[PDB]
């Protein structure tokens, strides 16, 4: 339901977006380094409004994912941590910048703490420090601060230091089952139900140990949606890495199920980010559709660029619909994105979309190419993007050109068909069509009208076209070989006829008559020529038979004018008039023998001229 | 495309035969068409060809004796063969004319023509 051309604003981002999509394909083909996310990051940062900031952060989410082997849970946590860390940098060692964030926003104007029961050592809430270090991804710093405070945390928490070192010195960020059972017992016996317990201490225990998965949120320290997302993401394990699945478990699907069950109602100005961070990529695309088709389409391209994946091919072919006619080349640019998913049906779906674009817009020269002045083909945009099509083939291009050609012929688009058959390199068919077009022009265009005007060209004028095809093809051994010898001959004969018609139109009677005799079609020679040419008539090519009537009319008319000219002196005027009258006579006898295969008016036109001689 | 060659069969030397080919499934009018023969052992060779407009051209082998024609209304091609010789015995195929016979790769079943004596 989107129409890109309906206003300056809605048309300016389209080309701005299409231009990114364009150099993406360029690096795609050039095997380059282009990164679409940071291009949309650049354009989206200047704009604003809430959805734009929403969209802007979503691309920064996609950008962070780049060059990372993609584990949904891991990249999601890395995003939320690096964002918080940079937040504490914007606000201002990392440890001292987090310390200052703590002293600032955890304290009321009294210098009182907003959270009660904080364990405070030298004015530093050490469990809040450990926690926010973890919240920033600074695991080794977080373990560090716990270590320095070993002499200030009694013995109940002393054991926790060993579980932390273990959690920190690993890659799985999991604990050996002997540790997770010990830590869970200690959590249940001392921490979980503590009366005056520090809430950050409880959060850190729960995060490091995955203690008590029945309660996933610590609301007292969950100060933002990002915190809620991070804390859940922190608790997810793979199914095959659950130490005690019948007691408790938490997987990514569990996390996605509750995000879905809550819906956007519970996710404020953050639902698109939440869907993206939870790995619900289709839902994030679908949600984006509710407010901007253009940004939805392009977010899908971003997600396809990352191999993350309504259906891509239909997403891309639907976006194209409002500008297929207006902008055929950029339509190709988006249809070619269909092979980002690299699927067995994706390649075929992209082919069928391209074929539909060509057959429907009939934009043959931009999409399929055109013939240069020398006869050499200039590639169209589909051909220029052939690498991106993953073609086994160039067979595809050939096949679509031939289909457009037969449709052209069926529709009566003669010029289209001649252009397409040239592109398909169907050279004998081209000369066949050109001969048919020139022959029909010569026989059907009223005789006294001119055939070529000062502003006619080789693309649309039948005489100028045939001349161009003869010049660029017949003297090209590679091409000329492929044109039947008689099709070449019919072409040159028709062209000689068109030269005769021009001389005639220009009142060059004598020279018209001389070129006429060189055709070797009419009986100029003697009495018996009429009989010979009459017999030949039934064997003439279809292209020629229909032009015999005008040739007879030109001949009789040229003789009639030349006899008047001779009678208005010279020694042998009589012999030249007798000779001319002889040609008229032979032509009239020939004409009378073939006249019932001629138009019914031809003979009558002819003999009315003959008796004036 | 489909090429249904009929006509022909066995005939005594010096006799006459008329081959025909009913076509379907392509636009007949725009194509130069040809009649070919394939003698046992020998390769398939071009015997006669005809442009869209009815202009014809013949191999020396059959000049004066064979006559190719076409009917663009009925989408048929025909080959009248007169004063036949046993050297003309072969299977005869009708197909689009092309400069090098090997490249066709899209034919019909053909009609066998055999001339005795």
């Amino acid at each position: 339901r989107l129409n890109v051309n309906e206003n300056n604003i809605l048309r300016e981002k389209f080309e701005n977006y299409a231009r990114i999509v364009f150099q993406f394909n360029n690096s795609r083909q050039a095997n380059g380094n282009f990164d679409i996310a940071n291009e949309f990051i650049s354009i989206l940062s200047s704009a604003n409004g809430t959805r734009n900031a929403q969209l802007l952060e979503s691309w920064k989410i996609l950008e962070s994912m780049k060059s990372k082997d993609i584990n949904i849970v891991e990249v999601g946590k890395q995003y939320l941590e690096q964002q918080f860390l940079q937040y504490t940098d914007n606000l201002y060692t990392n440890v001292n910048k987090i310390k200052s964030f703590i002293d600032t926003k955890l304290k009321k104007a009294d210098k009182s703490w907003k959270i009660s029961n904080l364990t405070v050592i030298n004015g530093v809430p050490i469990w809040a420090l450990i926690f926010y270090l973890l919240r920033a991804g600074l695991i080794k710093e977080a373990l560090q601060v716990l270590v320095e405070n070993k002499a200030n945390i009694k013995k109940v928490e002393q054991s926790f230091l060993t579980y932390f070192k273990a959690y920190a010195s690993s890659k799985d960020h999991g604990l050996p089952v002997e540790y997770s059972t010990k830590l869970h017992t200690e959590y249940n016996q001392h921490i979980k139900s503590s009366l005056d317990g520090d809430p950050y201490r409880l959060a850190v225990y729960k995060l490091i140990g995955r203690c008590d998965l029945s309660r996933k949120n610590i609301p007292a320290v969950t100060l933002s949606i990002e915190d809620w997302l991070w804390m859940h993401l922190m608790l997810i394990k793979e199914k095959d890495a659950e130490n005690d699945p019948v007691y408790e478990r938490y997987s990514l699907e569990d996390f996605q199920n509750i995000i879905i069950s809550y819906g956007p109602s519970r996710f404020s100005n953050y639902y698109l980010q939440t869907l993206l961070l939870s790995g619900l990529y289709g839902l994030a695309i679908d949600y984006t559709y509710t407010f901007s088709e253009m940004d939805a389409v392009h977010l899908a391209i971003g997600l396809a660029s990352l191999k993350l994946f309504i259906r891509f091919a239909n997403i891309l072919a639907n976006y194209t619909k409002s500008f297929r006619y207006s902008d055929p080349r950029v339509a190709v640019e988006y249809l070619v994105l269909i092979t980002l998913n690299e699927g067995p049906t994706d390649v075929e779906l992209c082919h069928e979309a391209l074929r539909e674009l060509v057959l429907e817009t009939k934009e043959f020269t931009v999409l399929l190419g055109k013939i240069g002045r020398d006869g050499a083909r200039i590639p169209g945009v589909i051909e220029e993007r052939q690498p991106l099509l993953h073609v086994r083939d160039k067979e595809f291009l050939h096949t679509i050109t031939e289909q457009a050609a037969r449709r052209a012929d069926e529709d009566g688009r003669i010029y289209d068909s001649i252009l397409l058959y040239q592109l398909a390199e169907e050279y004998d068919i081209v000369i066949t069509l050109v001969n048919s077009l020139l022959s029909d022009t010569l026989s059907a265009s009223d005789l006294d009208q001119p055939l070529v005007g000062p502003d006619d060209n080789s693309e649309t004028n039948p005489v100028l076209l045939a001349r161009r095809m003869a010049s660029i093809y017949f003297d090209n051994a590679g091409i000329s070989r492929q044109i039947h010898v008689k099709n070449k001959e019919i072409c040159m004969l028709l062209l000689n006829i068109s030269s005769i018609r021009e001389l005639y139109f220009n009142k060059q009677w004598q020279e018209t008559l001389s070129q006429m005799e060189l055709l070797d079609l009419l009986p100029f020679s003697d009495e018996l020529s009429a009989r010979k040419k009459a017999q030949d008539f039934s064997n003439l090519d279809d292209n020629i038979v229909k032009n015999i009537p005008n040739l007879l009319i030109i001949t009789l008319s040229c003789i009639s004018n030349m006899i008047h000219i001779l009678n208005e002196q010279s020694s042998t005027k009589g012999q030249q008039i007798d000779s001319l009258k002889n040609v008229a006579r032979q032509c009239m006898i020939y004409a009378g023998m073939i006249q019932y295969r001629m138009p019914r008016e031809t003979y009558s036109t002819l003999i009315n001229i003959d008796v004036s001689l | 495309v489909q090429l249904v060659e009929t006509g022909g069969g066995l005939v005594q030397a010096g006799g006459s035969l008329r081959l025909s080919c009913a076509t379907s499934g392509f636009n007949f009018r725009l194509r130069t068409m040809g009649w070919y023969r394939q003698a046992p052992g020998k390769e398939r060779e071009l015997v006669a060809s005809i442009t869209s407009g009815g202009s014809t051209d013949y191999a020396d082998s059959v000049k004066g004796r064979f006559t190719i024609s076409r009917d663009n209304a009925k989408n048929t091609i025909s080959l009248e063969m007169n004063s036949l010789k046993p050297d003309d015995t072969a299977v005869y195929y009708c197909n689009i004319w092309a400069p090098t016979t090997a490249a066709i790769t899209n034919w019909g079943q053909g009609t066998q023509v055999t001339v005795s004596s």
